[PDB]
């Protein structure tokens, strides 16, 4: 809701999953009783279709596979030679 | 239709009025 | 467009 409204997880300005959510609301209110299986099997449907759309968000906006090998190369030191020249110079003036 | 699927109630209509303001606030600044 | 914004609000109430 902060940055941009077409970037939503469920599909709320941009998709029609919330009318499926409206159908879920219609299914879950007229029931006078309560149990565990009927409540939690449709806790999948408010999660699983929502848990895939943001996965299909951040692939295209960022090139996911780009920075998430880059940030490991800075910390686990994949570019090994590229920091030793830093280490050689930083030794002579951290004395 | 049904009240309990329309939930609830006045901040959703107010967030409909702000693009109704918005469709004039967005179209005035184009003309400015 | 005074009641027209409220007419679309009541139209959105029947479609929500």
């Amino acid at each position: 809701e902060n940055q941009n409204v077409n970037m939503s997880r469920t599909g709320s300005i941009l998709k029609n999953q919330e009318d499926t959510f409206a159908a879920e609301l219609h299914r879950l209110k007229q029931q006078p009783l309560f149990s565990l299986v009927d409540f939690e099997s449709v806790l999948d449907r408010i999660r699983s279709t929502v848990a895939e759309h943001l996965w299909k968000l951040m692939v295209e906006e960022s090139d996911l596979l780009g920075q998430l090998k880059i940030i490991k190369d800075f910390y686990l030191l994949g570019r090994g030679e590229l920091f030793q020249a830093f280490i050689d110079v930083a030794q002579n003036m951290l004395k | 239709s049904e009240s309990v699927t329309c939930q609830s109630f006045e901040l959703t209509l107010r967030s409909c009025l702000y693009p109704h303001i918005g469709k004039q606030y967005l179209e005035c600044c184009g003309n400015l | 467009a005074a009641a027209a914004a409220a007419a679309a609000a009541a139209a959105a109430a029947a479609a929500a």
